């Protein structure tokens, strides 16, 4: 959505494009790793003027790649007034554990069985009760594929949900099937459509 | 030598204990080794013989001609009927006689499977089970055994070639065995012959 | 250059000889094999002084060729093999074209003066053990799904870092195709393949690509 | 970094020039303390080559070492620099008046020679400009095509502290692939001709600069051991190091042992090179310890390898890289520890080596950390592939819902205007 009202064809610059810039890379940084390239069709002046005024979310995007924290605190509590005025205060909250949950994602690429201790060191937790509990909501969020070990004080990462043979995705697949069905038959009444009018 | 003495058996201008001799000696060579595909062939042309039923081990290669394993009474049958030079026993363990018994054994476990574990072959031969695996790994080295071996799990598999499409090779199969049911209603019993052959097909 | 000059004389075998041997410094068989060949030929012409010398090479150069085909074949080395100072060629000849670890290190063993007195031999030696291993090898694995590292130590009564090494070795030959458990020390074979894998991505490659094409048409202006 | 593994006997016996300058430069950069005498064994090398700015060059650097030599235990021949000086411009004049002369005689051969033999002098001067007019006056006014090999050999031997190879390759690659190399003969019929080997070290140089360093190893395959000569650039020792390393960086294990072990015409650069030579024996029979160990040991030396010294950072952490994949290859389960014990590792620093690679190569595992094993993992491509089609299938709706919504407004072709 925010996309969308992005890409609108503009000569002027308005609010509403502004702020759903701003909410635009917040909701990419939570929902994606890193900032989701918008269409080569969006406004001029998008580039012009709206992503040189949203300095801060550009900045904080620039902190976000480098998977600090710290650093992301530092450069929240730095632009905390123009977070606040924006009242988009609460999204770069969840941006900074957004960015948590990366670098605990991070962790399944490269490491099997890996200590708590170990967790809390390496993605800036502090103890290994917090590593616990973010490791035990991302596993009910169904953020990362992993099992708990209390008496080694261990984490093991599966990464296996699905081998491809269940009705389950062939269900799925017939209803993404039917999706694409639908829009062909959508696609097939805008091309009739245009089909009609023709030039003179 | 079978194809020498079996050609050597089908022709006229010898003498006719010659012919015989050249036929029985082709039976020394039906039974001392175990079956090759063309040997197999001259053996199953010498099942269609007269005088090999004739000859007195002919139901050794009856025996050989309806695939069976071979126990130790016909063994010991055709071992009697053994000249003593055939009947060596050079430091191989049991002779080459022997050893191709156990060959056409393992060979008529193998035109029967589809998979048997190392120890159910080797009971089924009366074999240790890594002797079943040592010498059945030594038959597929000599290709007339044929599969795959999984040491691990401990069974040798046979390419066990069975699958929906070989169903459906039984479907069009399943068209012959409606064929075959016709024949089960002309067959089975008289009764079942007279009443079936009415009411299946003409009802 | 000696196509510049043609005079036909005895000790044409022994220059020839020095060619093998070339190749016995450079290690090429190949091409020492044709001298060995061609110089045992001119051997026979000539007498034996070396005659017997250039067979013994002339086999170690079909070893290392590796073509054991025909070892004595020509005419006349099937004859002269029966010299049984020289037998012992086709013993090695033999052990190693059948293969027989035993016998042929039996032979090797046995006689260090006749073969192992040969520097070219028992420098080569390890080089046509690791040859007669990987084949032996190879001969082993066709029927494996999956082996155990040391079902093959026993079976090939090799040291195991040994087998691991050769292992890596025959990948190298791109002749093992499974994986290693280094820590297990087993081998698993793909041996049941399938190219069959592919095609359905492969279509559906295509078809994104026929996406592409229509989806920057049709969503363009 | 000062490297003690180094030996200047053979690069004052070798070699001589700007380099035996340039490499106590890196011991100016990193190396000190072997610096002194060198300085002044090459101002007595400017004594000579009709060099007078870079001689009171080296003197004043060797001002600058003898301030720092006032804590650590120069020459100006005033009459020497003036006389030389001057002898140098009147033979200036001499030879612009015998161009003068020579053009009256118009002999292209000696005209064109002369043009040479003042780039030379030039070169004497430190005048590359100058150098490259003369050369540029000797381009195209030679008599055959030889003499334009010759020509662009000079060129090239400027070319080592030119290294502009947008057009110093044009002068490299004229001499490579232009002039039809020796009229089809190979430098004339089998090659001691030290012409092709300095095309070897030009492209070596140039792409060591141009970072293309697989072409660069495979120019240096098939050097000559016939001349093996230059007293600053081609020694078959170090132009041994150079191909033998780029090859071994560059080059797949298929040509490692299809090109290196088979190749003849650089043996005997193997030869002059044992640990190079044992280093390969113990990579290709996977022996990763010994061999990264020397490694890293002459990485230092290669580190005062001047030009590599970039490089041989870059291309030890390929060698070292192609070591691991050679370790990861072969197997389902490998256990770190053994390979702690095969890389000189720990398992922790290791696996962050490993997840390095992970984040692209040819690492595909799972490493249980609770155990703290590697287990290699073959990524099954029918689940990859039906994966990348249905998320395909996914990003095929996203774009559903993009270009319907899209061209329900635009379709139309109404959209924010101008008011």
């Amino acid at each position: 959505f925010y996309e969308q009202a992005i890409t609108t064809p503009a000569m002027a610059v308005s609010h509403i494009m502004l702020e759903s810039y701003k909410k635009y890379i917040l909701v990419s940084l939570i929902l994606l790793g890193k900032v989701q390239q918008l269409p080569k069709y969006t406004s001029q002046i998008v580039g012009r003027f709206i992503k040189p005024l949203s300095n801060a979310y550009h900045e904080l995007a620039q902190v976000y790649s480098t998977n600090n924290p710290s650093e992301l605190r530092n450069l929240v509590n730095k632009h905390s007034e123009t977070f606040t005025r924006d009242n988009n205060m609460g999204l770069v909250k969840q941006c900074l554990s957004s960015l948590y949950k990366k670098n605990i994602q991070r962790l399944t690429k490269t490491f099997l069985t890996l200590s708590l201790q170990d967790m809390a060191s390496r993605v800036q937790l502090s103890g290994p009760q917090e590593a616990e509990k973010y490791v035990l909501h991302m596993i009910e969020d169904g953020e990362i594929f992993a099992s708990i070990n209390q008496k080694d004080g261990m984490v093991s990462f599966h990464d296996n949900p699905e081998k491809y043979n269940n009705p389950a995705m062939l269900h799925n697949i017939d209803q993404e099937m039917l999706k694409c069905i639908e829009l062909d038959e959508r696609l097939k009444a805008m091309d009739q459509e245009i089909t009609v009018n023709p030039q003179f | 030598a079978a194809q020498r003495y079996n050609e050597l058996s089908y022709k006229t201008i010898v003498h006719e204990s010659e012919r015989l001799e050249a036929l029985k000696h082709a039976l020394h060579c039906t039974i001392l080794a175990s079956a090759g595909q063309q040997r197999s062939r001259m053996l199953a042309t010498l099942f269609k013989d007269e005088r090999c039923q004739q000859l007195a081990a002919y139901g050794i290669l009856e025996k050989m001609y309806l695939d069976r394993i071979i126990r130790g009474n016909q063994l010991q049958e055709f071992a009697a009927m053994l000249m003593p030079h055939q009947k060596a026993t050079t430091a191989d363990g049991s002779s080459i006689l022997d050893r191709a018994v156990i060959e056409h054994n393992l060979l008529s476990a193998s035109k029967l499977y589809n998979n048997i574990t190392f120890e159910e072959l080797g009971a089924l031969l009366e074999i240790p089970a890594a002797k079943a695996e040592k010498i059945a790994s030594q038959m597929i080295t000599e290709g007339r055994m044929n599969g795959f071996i999984d040491q691990i799990d401990g069974i040798v598999h046979f390419e066990t070639r069975e699958a929906l499409p070989t169903w459906d090779k039984q479907i069009q199969s399943l068209c012959f065995q409606v064929n075959n049911l016709l024949e089960k209603i002309s067959q089975t019993a008289p009764e079942w012959t007279a009443q079936a052959m009415e009411a299946q097909m003409a009802q | 250059h000696i196509k510049s000059a043609i005079p036909h004389p005895l000790i044409m075998g022994v220059i020839r000889e020095c060619g093998g041997k070339m190749h016995l410094r450079e290690g090429e068989f190949e091409k020492a094999h044709t001298d060995f060949f061609e110089a045992f030929k001119n051997y026979d012409e000539s007498g034996s002084p070396r005659r017997t010398t250039c067979l013994k090479y002339l086999v170690l150069a079909n070893m290392l060729m590796k073509s054991g085909i025909n070892p004595f074949d020509s005419q006349e080395a099937k004859p002269y093999k029966n010299d049984p100072e020289i037998l012992a060629m086709t013993n090695l000849v033999s052990a190693y074209q059948n293969n027989d670890i035993t016998e042929f290190e039996k032979i090797l063993k046995t006689n260090h003066s006749n073969i192992m007195d040969d520097p070219f031999i028992r420098e080569h030696i390890e080089e046509l053990l690791r040859n007669i291993r990987t084949q032996v090898l190879i001969k082993l694995i066709k029927p494996y799904t999956r082996i155990h590292i040391p079902f093959i130590s026993k079976e090939l009564n090799i040291d195991v870092a040994d087998v691991e090494s050769l292992l890596v070795q025959c990948i190298l030959d791109n002749t093992i195709h499974g994986r290693i458990d280094q820590v297990n020390q087993l081998l698993e074979l793909d041996h049941q393949k399938r190219g069959g894998a592919r095609y359905t991505a492969l279509d559906k490659w295509t078809n994104q690509l026929n996406s592409l094409n229509q989806a920057v048409v049709s969503k363009l202006a | 970094v000062e490297n003690p593994s180094l030996d200047l006997e053979q690069y004052a016996a070798s070699y001589s020039g700007l380099m035996r300058i340039e490499r106590l430069q890196f011991i100016a950069d990193h190396c000190p303390t072997l610096r002194v005498e060198a300085l002044k064994m090459a101002l007595s090398f400017v004594q000579r080559t009709f060099n007078v700015d870079m001689y009171e060059e080296i003197h004043r650097k060797l001002s600058e070492a003898t301030r720092e030599l006032q804590n650590a235990p120069p020459a100006l021949d005033t009459a020497w620099v003036e006389a030389t000086r001057k002898k140098a411009l009147l033979k200036l004049e001499k030879l612009d008046t015998d161009l003068k002369n020579y053009k009256g005689n118009s002999i292209k051969e000696s005209i064109r020679r002369g043009h040479d033999d003042l780039g030379d002098h030039y070169l004497d001067c430190g005048d590359l400009s100058n150098a490259l007019k003369c050369y540029s006056r000797a381009r195209d006014y030679c008599t055959s095509a030889k003499h334009v090999i010759n020509m662009c050999l000079n060129v090239i031997k400027v070319s080592v502290y030119l290294q502009n190879w947008s057009h110093v390759l044009s002068y490299v690659s004229k001499a490579e692939s232009t002039p039809e190399i020796a009229e089809q003969r190979g430098e004339r019929d089998s090659q001691t001709q030290a012409i092709l080997t300095k095309l070897k070290c030009a492209a070596g140089l140039a792409e060591l600069a141009a970072r293309k360093y697989k072409q660069a190893a495979k120019c240096l395959l098939l050097a000559s051991f016939d001349h093996c000569d230059f007293p600053e650039l081609l020694s078959p020792s170090n132009v041994a190091i150079y191909g033998g390393l780029c090859a071994l960086a560059t080059f797949d294990r298929q040509e490692l042992q299809r090109n290196v072990i088979s190749s003849s015409s650089f043996k005997l650069f193997l030869e002059l090179e044992p640990q190079v030579r044992d280093i390969i024996f113990k990579f290709y029979e996977s022996k990763y310890a010994s061999c990264l160990k020397m490694l890293d040991e002459m990485k230092d030396n290669l580190l005062l390898d001047m030009y590599l010294a970039p490089h041989v950072r870059t291309l030890y952490t390929q060698i070292r890289n192609r070591a691991l994949i050679q370790y990861f290859s072969p197997y389902v389960s490998a256990d770190m520890h053994r390979m702690a014990a095969a890389f000189n590792t720990t398992v922790a620093a290791l696996e962050d080596e490993l997840t390095q690679l992970i984040l692209e190569g040819l690492i595909s595992a799972r490493v249980d950390s609770h155990s703290k094993i590697l287990y290699a993992r073959d990524v099954d491509q029918r689940s990859t592939t039906f994966e990348k089609s249905l998320l395909m299938g996914k990003e095929f709706q996203r774009r559903a819902k993009a270009m319907m919504l899209r061209a329900a407004v635009l379709r139309n072709q109404i959209h924010v205007k101008s008011p």
